[PDB]
């Protein structure tokens, strides 16, 4: 075989301990770059002027943070949506001051994660499986796109992307609630349904299978040794599991079909997370959660407060305090 | 509480004479205020110039006094700066600038009276909320 | 900085070309069941 | 047969809705909790306890209705209908918030009844009790949040009110006053919930995409028979796929499904422990080293300090209306505010 | 009832439309009926908008999305975007509606009463998904049609009335385009531009000359490519590159449409040339810049020296420098310094915003426009309460830009999911394992262990 | 397997079921409607009417402030409405 033929055979080989594939040829370098830059920046990067007002925020461990407070800080509001690679800076010192590592990391990560999804498809094809695991992965990936790219595009600045850190994530969430009332947005409510229900159904399915395990071991041995990798027969009694759950609620509220059951397990959380990703990606264009502020009024015209008005008071506190030195005019329009 | 005639009674001119708006008048005034004015004056504040609001006291101290129906109608026909020194129809909605502020084109004398009545009544209902801004939401 | 920019352009072009020509090199036939997909 | 045995027979008859001995506790209590919620959200006000409208009859919508907690002056009173507060007056009871304790108590006992139902049915049909065991997490969450937390605070008033928007207010109150997001027990709870959703999705999708072809239909659901003995999907192929994609993969189905039980249950339990702490204001609010540094160095700033400023704003701007019994009057000049907003 | 059940088709009811993959007559009926749906919505929605239209009020205060499209084409509007005649709007609605009736009749006929498969009745209209030559012939036909559509836009711009030009000297007006840009350097440099800030890829097209020249090129290229695909058949490298089946073709189109939806989202959010602000309202950047301008005007009128006003952070309160030195508005709106608009460009000189012009030449119409845009920024709630989330009820407003951007991002994303679904399934079905793993020939069992 | 109750589909597709329920369902719906439109719900649950949240010149909420006098405090607030 010619050199290119041999290289293609190696790239697409199903015998490699980790599959490479053509998506992997892009994924590996980009994810390595993103990872190396993230680790170095998280440990050692100097403070970054996130809001473009010459007030650098310290994100790295060596500059006074711990694991909970540390972060790779988003790029400066002075940069907006401008592309800021290393070679666009006069020096690495300037690049760091303006928060270039954030752009490098998130761009390489988004590209690499897209390729990760494609790689899931590709390996399924090589192994003769059905192809839709990548479709399941599209939900979290869409969420990453929403918080790292779409929201910055809509708001006009990568400085409004989610910071790469724990407390930074909390800051992003609180400001988002102040400016969009995400809690009152149906898509985030669907996301909560998705994740609460995903956890619920995870526990339910695990508990039902575990409760219907067939006896193959003694009390001194872990029941897990009752299953042998690759055995032909099923290891639990789905008929008994259905008898139990159908009597727990009622017969027709319980799956007797394992394929239907596992499809439901896949579908519930995946759809919920799709919708929550769309919630972030649409509030990116300032279509916000429901606003019932002062919706209830009495005969004279007095405002009768509701829990929504209480929420509004909390949101006002957040709004007036966030980015305390950045606003010069009365309205926060982005 | 109720929207009573006492609440709906407001000053009519500068001499102390008062008028009693009807409930239909007050509701029409609220609707027209939302239609033509709330984009800048939601809740009695002024978005494009927060230093000036629609509180009755502020109107009373304006020159000429604007804390009465006739004063407010005259303002809507020929607006002026707070001290009355400059006419600002070129940058503020009014009948004389209805060509550049189209929403004012079809307003009638009764409509203007209704809007003024709404401006005067609403603080009697809401108190500090009117012209108070986000602090009082 | 110019050297860095040129180096990055060359590297990215290398990997992208690998992607494109690899997927052009008869990818549909690389499966365990049926090869002649045209 | 004795009357006890005859009653056992009738209770354990096989019928459309199983009753059981646990049913005697579960059904009245669950019905009363649910019916109380619907009744309160439809017809009952919160005017005398919170200064709020909270029912469809007052003009609220599904997002804003609630059965709100009793007034702070009630302390931790059980607020029984025949108790010394309402004194058997149903209308006054409703106006004083007796529906909140009514719902909370009948709901707690309903949860007890439902778990007993899990045990009873498992015993009757001959399966292991792990569904009942897993249900302990919802019960721990409910107890910690709706009973222990208010019992540690000044009164039932600060428990969550039973409503959508009321729960949202609970979230924001916990952020503003407790810095709840900074609490490692909530963090473990978040890991448990999100990881449970991840496991649910990934396992469902893996099964559906490693199915064996057991029929000719393009819709693959009809190719499964509940009484069949063979596995419906290829564990070997799934293991190979995930080993090559992610590096590691399950190889033991029993461990896989136990792990699915373990993750969300453990996460919820950890969150409950955190809330027990918050019942005493025992918060993870601050990092002392960062506070010392920031106090001494006005150029030191982190996302932690930024979030603290946000919390101060929340407290100042929401307390006067959210805690009406305090009679807070915060003059405008004392409210924390950034420039121009 | 040929193939109308799971037993005979292999597909469940919830996937019933897959039963049509090889029934070309019923599939043609389905497509014609759906096209009737599209045209019917256009007509009915346009008539609804017209019936609810208040001509005096700006379009963007009234929840309109189709009337702005008609107005941008130069129909019904005059200087500044004022509406002078609504009959063109009414005509558009009525004609699309009647056409929808016709399309519905045709689709119902082909789907219910006409021949189930077209192969026997005619070889010109009948097709086999694996017949690459015939597939490319149909593709070429539709390419020619699309090119004609682009040239129809060109004709409207050049010979029948022109287009609404927000950049026209005098304050926006309908203008006949007479010098379209045919310079390929310009037309395709647009395609080569970076999509990032201050560049904007094709979303940055800022003049109707470039628009019309681009569509001339698109029409000609489409006609030539359609002739090409009518006269040729795919080359060997393509034959070896693609999957050749109906589901594969559908998947390719899903990917293309997803891309187009994302691009449209950006177009409507950022571009104020082919989406004039007179009709669609200000862009987000435009409204933020407008707030800056408004308060500069107010404070300067009060006597402030805006060029020298130092803000709390040390940056200029009203004016500062961009990272490349241009003079720009200060405050958070520093991120939007790439914004360009007719109400603002008169104040810009070679180095950016010019202090002398700001001091001396701001006109009342500029002041009014800045106030208007600042107060109609695209922010609002799902129940259409205008303003920031903490605003009280009073103003009933959500911007058309927000509605359109959100809707089409949702559509683009779900169509990406569709591309992935149908492309993966097409590959699996072509290879023969879309129904699952063969128990007696499980591929993994014949592979060496990883370790 | 089924537990012996009549199938729901059989019940809801039967003439007798709808003979009964075409009467019962409208009667209950009208009962609720009238419960509201006659004002009995306000009296039963103690819910303020739109004109009963405040006295004419009042702007302070009638909050209960004493545990064992709360009933009398509410009654005093109601009287002050008059
Ligand atoms: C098949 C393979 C294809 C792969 C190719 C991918 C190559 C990499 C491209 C990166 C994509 C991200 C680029 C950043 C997008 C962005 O900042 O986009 C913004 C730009 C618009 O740019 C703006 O363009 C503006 C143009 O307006 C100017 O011109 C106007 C003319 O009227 C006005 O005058 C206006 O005021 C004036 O400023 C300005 O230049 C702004 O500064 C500039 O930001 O949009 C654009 O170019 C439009 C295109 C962006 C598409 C959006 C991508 C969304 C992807 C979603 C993925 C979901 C994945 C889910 C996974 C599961
Ligand atoms: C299993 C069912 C069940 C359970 C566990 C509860 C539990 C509860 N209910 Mg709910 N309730 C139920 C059914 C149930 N209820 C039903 C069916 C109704 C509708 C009729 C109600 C209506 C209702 C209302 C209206 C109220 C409650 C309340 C309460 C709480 C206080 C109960 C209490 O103090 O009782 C104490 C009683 C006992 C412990 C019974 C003891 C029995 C012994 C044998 C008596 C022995 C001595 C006695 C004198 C016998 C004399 C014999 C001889 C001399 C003749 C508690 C959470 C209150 C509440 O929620 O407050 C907020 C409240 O106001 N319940
Ligand atoms: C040009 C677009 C297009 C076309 C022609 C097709 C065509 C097809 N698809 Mg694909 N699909 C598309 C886009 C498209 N799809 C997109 C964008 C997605 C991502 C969501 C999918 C996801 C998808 C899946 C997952 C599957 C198909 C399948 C199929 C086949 C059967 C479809 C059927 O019977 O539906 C029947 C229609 C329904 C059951 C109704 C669905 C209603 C949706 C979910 C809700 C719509 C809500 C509406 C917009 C707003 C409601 C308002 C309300 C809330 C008030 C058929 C070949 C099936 C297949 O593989 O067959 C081979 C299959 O399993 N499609
Ligand atoms: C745009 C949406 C759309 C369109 C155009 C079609 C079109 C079609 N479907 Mg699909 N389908 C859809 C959505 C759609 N479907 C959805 C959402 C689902 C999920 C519920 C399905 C599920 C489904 C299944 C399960 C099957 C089809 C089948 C079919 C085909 C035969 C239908 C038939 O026998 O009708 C018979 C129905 C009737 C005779 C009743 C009357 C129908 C007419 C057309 C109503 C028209 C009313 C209209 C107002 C008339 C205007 C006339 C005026 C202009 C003069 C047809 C081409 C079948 C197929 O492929 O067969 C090979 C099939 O088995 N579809
Ligand atoms: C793309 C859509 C489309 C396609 C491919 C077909 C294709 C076909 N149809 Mg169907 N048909 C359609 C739409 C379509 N039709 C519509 C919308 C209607 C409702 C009016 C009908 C009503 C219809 C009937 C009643 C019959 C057919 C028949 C036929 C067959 C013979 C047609 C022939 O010889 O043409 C002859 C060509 C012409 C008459 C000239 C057509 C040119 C038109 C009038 C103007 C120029 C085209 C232009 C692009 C239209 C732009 C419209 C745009 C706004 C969408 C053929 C398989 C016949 C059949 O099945 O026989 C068994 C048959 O009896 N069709
Ligand atoms: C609806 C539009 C359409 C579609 C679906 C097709 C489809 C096809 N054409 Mg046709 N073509 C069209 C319009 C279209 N054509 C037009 C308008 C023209 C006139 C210019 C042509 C001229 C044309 C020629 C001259 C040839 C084809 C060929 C082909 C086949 C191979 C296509 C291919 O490999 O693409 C995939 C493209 C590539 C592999 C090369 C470019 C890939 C780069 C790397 C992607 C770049 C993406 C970019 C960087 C990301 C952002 C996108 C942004 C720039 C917009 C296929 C059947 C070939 C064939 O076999 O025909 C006989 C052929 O030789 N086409
Ligand atoms: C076989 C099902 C496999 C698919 C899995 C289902 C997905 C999940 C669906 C869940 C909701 C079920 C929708 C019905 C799915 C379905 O198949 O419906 C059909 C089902 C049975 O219908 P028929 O009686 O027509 O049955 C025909 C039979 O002859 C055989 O089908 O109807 C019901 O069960 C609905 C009755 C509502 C019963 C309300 C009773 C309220 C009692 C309240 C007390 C509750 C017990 C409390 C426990 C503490
Ligand atoms: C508290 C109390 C009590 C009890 C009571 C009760 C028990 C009640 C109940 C009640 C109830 C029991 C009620 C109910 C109601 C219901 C309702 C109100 C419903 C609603 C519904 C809805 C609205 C829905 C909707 C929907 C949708 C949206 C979609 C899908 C479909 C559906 C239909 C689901 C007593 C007497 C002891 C006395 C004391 C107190
Ligand atoms: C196949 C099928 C389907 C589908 C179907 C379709 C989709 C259809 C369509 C259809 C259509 C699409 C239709 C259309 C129609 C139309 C019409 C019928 C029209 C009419 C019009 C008129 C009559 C007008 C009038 C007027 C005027 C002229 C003026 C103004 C006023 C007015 C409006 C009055 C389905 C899904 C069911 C399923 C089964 C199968
Ligand atoms: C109109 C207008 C204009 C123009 C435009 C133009 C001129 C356009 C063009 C456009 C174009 C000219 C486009 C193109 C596109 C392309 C694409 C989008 C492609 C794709 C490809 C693919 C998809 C591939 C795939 C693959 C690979 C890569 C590997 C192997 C395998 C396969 C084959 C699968 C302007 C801006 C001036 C202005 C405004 C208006
Ligand atoms: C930047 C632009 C890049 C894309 C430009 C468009 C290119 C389109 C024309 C290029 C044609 C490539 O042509 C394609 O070459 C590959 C690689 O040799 C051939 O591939 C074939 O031989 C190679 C050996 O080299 C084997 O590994 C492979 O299994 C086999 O299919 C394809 O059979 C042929 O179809
Ligand atoms: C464990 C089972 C508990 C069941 C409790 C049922 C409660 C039913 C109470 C209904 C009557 C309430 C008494 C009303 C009069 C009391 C007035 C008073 O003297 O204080
Ligand atoms: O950077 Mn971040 O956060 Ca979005 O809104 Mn405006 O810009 Mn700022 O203020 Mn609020
Ligand atoms: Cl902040
Ligand atoms: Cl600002
Ligand atoms: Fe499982």
């Amino acid at each position: 075989a010619n050199l290119w033929e041999r290289f293609c055979n190696w790239v697409t080989s199903t015998d490699n301990r980790l599959y490479v594939g053509w998506f992997g040829v892009i994924m590996i370098p980009t994810l390595l770059a993103a990872t190396i830059c993230f680790v170095i920046a998280f440990i050692a990067a100097p403070p970054v002027d996130i809001d473009g007002i010459r007030e650098p925020v310290s994100g790295s461990l060596l500059y006074g943070n711990n694991i909970i407070t540390g972060a790779v800080v988003p790029s400066s509001n002075a940069i907006g949506l401008h592309f800021y690679p290393i070679w666009e800076a006069a020096s690495l010192d300037e690049w760091l001051y303006n928060g270039g590592p954030y752009q490098l990391i998130i761009f390489h990560f988004l590209l690499g994660a897209s390729c990760y999804m494609g790689r899931q498809w590709e390996l399924s094809y090589r192994l003769g499986m059905r192809p839709w695991i990548c479709v399941a992965y599209s939900a979290p990936l869409a969420s990453a796109f929403a918080v790292f790219l779409i929201y910055p595009i809509g708001q006009g600045s990568f400085s409004d992307g989610m910071p790469l850190g724990i407390s930074g994530t909390f800051n992003f969430m609180i400001v988002f609630q102040a400016e969009h009332n995400i809690l009152m947005h149906p898509f985030h409510q669907l996301g909560v349904a998705g994740v609460f229900g995903g956890a619920l159904f995870c526990a339910m399915h695990g508990s039902l299978v575990t409760s219907s395990l067939i006896r193959e071991t003694t009390e001194t041995e872990s029941a897990n040794y009752g299953y042998k990798f690759g055995q032909e027969e099923e290891t639990y009694n789905i008929v008994a599991a259905h008898g139990y759950f159908g009597r727990l609620i009622f017969q027709y509220a319980s799956f007797n079909n394992s394929r239907s059951l596992h499809f439901f397990l896949a579908a519930w959380p995946v759809v919920g997370v799709w919708f929550t990703a769309l919630g972030i990606s649409t509030m990116a264009f300032n279509l916000n959660g429901f606003n019932f502020n002062h919706s209830v009024i009495d005969a004279k015209g007095n405002v009768i407060n509701t829990w929504a008005d209480i929420i509004n008071r909390a949101n006002l506190g957040m709004e007036v305090m966030h980015e305390r030195n950045a606003h010069n005019f009365p309205l926060d329009l982005a | 509480a109720e929207l009573t005639p006492e609440v709906l009674t407001v000053p009519l001119n500068s001499e102390g004479k008062t008028i009693t708006l009807t409930e239909k008048q007050y509701l029409e005034g609220k609707r027209l205020f939302q239609y033509a004015c709330a984009s800048c004056h939601v809740g009695g504040i002024t978005k494009t110039n927060p230093s000036l609001d629609l509180r009755t006291e502020t109107l009373a101290l304006a020159t000429p006094p604007r804390d009465n129906i006739e004063g407010l109608v005259d303002y809507m026909k020929n607006p002026t700066t707070y001290d009355g020194e400059q006419e600002i129809a070129e940058v503020h909605p009014s009948l004389r600038s209805a060509d550049i502020f189209p929403k004012m084109r079809n307003l009638t004398e009764k409509d203007l009276v209704a809007i003024a009545g709404h401006i005067l009544v609403e603080p009697k209902i809401l108190g500090d909320k009117w012209g108070g801004g986000k602090v009082y939401y | 900085m110019e050297t860095l920019k040129i180096t990055v352009y060359i590297v990215v072009t290398f990997f992208v070309l690998l992607f494109v020509f690899g997927f052009l090199s008869g990818d549909p036939a690389r499966n365990p069941k049926r090869k002649d997909l045209e | 047969r004795g009357w006890f045995d005859i009653l056992d027979d009738w209770l354990k008859r096989d019928r459309f809705v199983f009753v059981g001995w646990s049913g005697i506790l579960l059904f009245p209590c669950a019905y009363l909790a649910l019916g109380g919620w619907l009744t309160g959200t439809t017809f009952v006000t919160s005017w005398y306890t919170h200064g709020l409208a909270s029912s469809y009859l007052e003009g609220c919508n599904f997002l804003t209705v609630a059965v709100s907690t009793p007034a702070n002056s009630m302390g931790h009173s059980l607020l029984l209908l025949w108790g010394p507060e309402a004194q058997g007056d149903f209308t006054r009871w409703c106006q004083l918030g007796g529906l909140w304790t009514f719902i909370a108590l009948h709901g707690a006992f309903g949860l007890i009844g439902f778990m007993l139902r899990q045990f009873e049915i498992a015993r009757l049909v001959g399966v292991r009790p792990y569904n009942a065991i897993a249900f302990s997490a919802p019960i721990a969450v409910f107890v910690s949040v709706f009973l222990i937390y208010p019992l540690g605070q000044s009164s039932w008033f600060f428990a969550p009110s039973f409503g959508v928007a009321a729960i949202f207010r609970f979230l924001l109150f916990f952020q503003g006053f407790h810095n709840w997001t900074l609490n490692p027990f909530h963090m473990m709870g978040v890991a448990g919930v999100l990881g449970g959703a991840l496991l649910c999705a990934i396992h469902g999708a893996t099964v559906e995409n490693t199915l064996f072809q057991d029929g000719e239909g393009a819709s693959t659901f009809r190719a499964f028979n509940p009484t069949q003995a063979e596995e419906t999907y290829s564990m070997v192929t799934a293991n190979r796929f995930w080993s090559q994609i992610f590096g590691i993969a399950f190889s033991n189905k029993r461990w896989l499904h136990f792990f699915m039980l373990f993750v969300p249950v453990t996460g919820l339990w950890m969150s409950a422990i955190g809330v027990v702490g918050l019942a005493l204001n025992l918060r993870s609010y601050d990092f002392i080293s960062q506070e010392i540094r920031a106090a001494e160095d006005p150029e030191f700033e982190t996302f932690y300090t930024k979030n603290l400023l946000l919390n101060e704003g929340i407290r100042a701007w929401m307390a006067p209306q959210d805690q009406p019994h305090e009679n807070f009057v915060f003059p405008e000049e004392v409210l924390p505010r950034g420039n121009a907003l | 009832a040929t193939n109308r059940d799971q037993e005979s088709s292999g597909f469940a009811w919830w996937a019933g439309n897959a039963r049509l993959i090889n029934l070309s007559g019923k599939l043609l009926g389905a497509h014609v009926a759906h096209a009737g749906l599209i045209v019917f919505w256009a007509g009915a929605m346009t008539l609804f908008e017209l019936a609810h239209f208040i001509p005096e009020k700006p379009m963007y205060e009234q929840g309109l999305i189709l009337i702005p499209h008609i107005a941008t084409l130069g129909w019904g509007v005059g200087p500044g975007g004022e509406v002078v005649d609504t009959f063109p709007f009414f005509v558009v609605g009525v004609v699309h509606l009647i056409s929808s009736a016709v399309l519905g009749f045709g689709g119902v006929y082909h789907a219910i009463r006409g021949p189930e498969t077209l192969e026997e009745y005619s070889s010109f209209f009948g097709y086999d998904w694996k017949d690459k030559n015939k597939m490319t012939t149909i593709l070429g036909f539709h390419l020619i049609v699309l090119g004609i559509g682009a040239l129809l836009l060109v004709a409207k711009a050049m010979f029948f009335g022109g287009l609404y030009d927000t950049w026209a000297p005098g304050g926006g007006d309908v203008r006949v385009i007479t010098n379209p840009t045919l310079d390929p350097r310009v037309i395709f440099g647009y395609l080569l531009k970076s999509p990032f800030g201050g560049e904007g890829w094709i979303v940055s097209v800022n003049n109707l000359e470039d628009v019309v020249g681009g569509h001339i090129w698109i029409g000609l290229i489409c006609i030539a490519g359609g002739i090409w695909h009518i006269l040729t058949t795919p080359f060997g490298w393509a034959r070896r590159a693609f999957i050749w089946s109906g589901e594969a073709y559908l998947s390719y189109s899903l990917g293309a449409l997803s891309m187009m939806g994302f691009i449209a989202t950006c177009f409507v959010w950022f571009n104020n040339t082919v989406y004039p602000s007179e009709f669609y309202g200000p862009t987000g950047p435009e409204a933020s810049q407008a707030q800056a301008m408004t308060f500069l005007i107010r404070d300067q009128k009060l006597g402030a020296n805006v060029g020298s006003a130092q803000g709390p952070t040390g940056l200029g309160k009203y004016l500062m420098r961009s990272p490349t030195g241009e003079i720009i508005f200060g405050g958070e709106t520093m991120r939007f310094w790439d914004f360009r608009g007719p109400w603002l460009e008169p104040l810009r000189g070679p180095n950016g915003l010019d202090l002398n012009k700001i001091k001396n030449d701001i006109q009342p119409w500029q002041e009014r426009r800045a106030a208007e845009y600042m107060t109609h920024a695209p922010l609002g709630s799902l129940n259409s309460v205008g303003g920031v989330a903490t605003e009280i009820n009073s103003v009933n407003f959500v911007s058309p830009r927000s509605w359109l951007a959100t809707s089409h991002f949702v559509l683009a994303f779900f169509f990406l999911v569709g591309h992935l679904w149908h492309a993966g399934r097409a590959r699996a079905a072509a290879a023969g394992f879309e129904k699952g793993i063969d128990r007696e020939s499980e591929p993994v069992l014949s592979m060496p262990s990883l370790d | 397997g089924t537990t012996g109750e009549r199938p729901f589909s059989d019940i809801i597709t039967s003439v007798r079921y709808w003979v009964i329920h075409s009467i019962t369902i409208p009667a209950l719906f009208i009962a609720g409607w009238l419960f509201v439109s006659t004002g009995l719900a306000y009296d039963v649950f103690g819910t303020p009417r739109p004109d009963s949240y405040y006295a004419q010149e009042q702007r302070s909420i009638p909050l209960v402030t004493d545990r064992f006098e709360a009933k009398q405090q509410v009654e005093t607030f109601l009287e002050q409405l008059k």
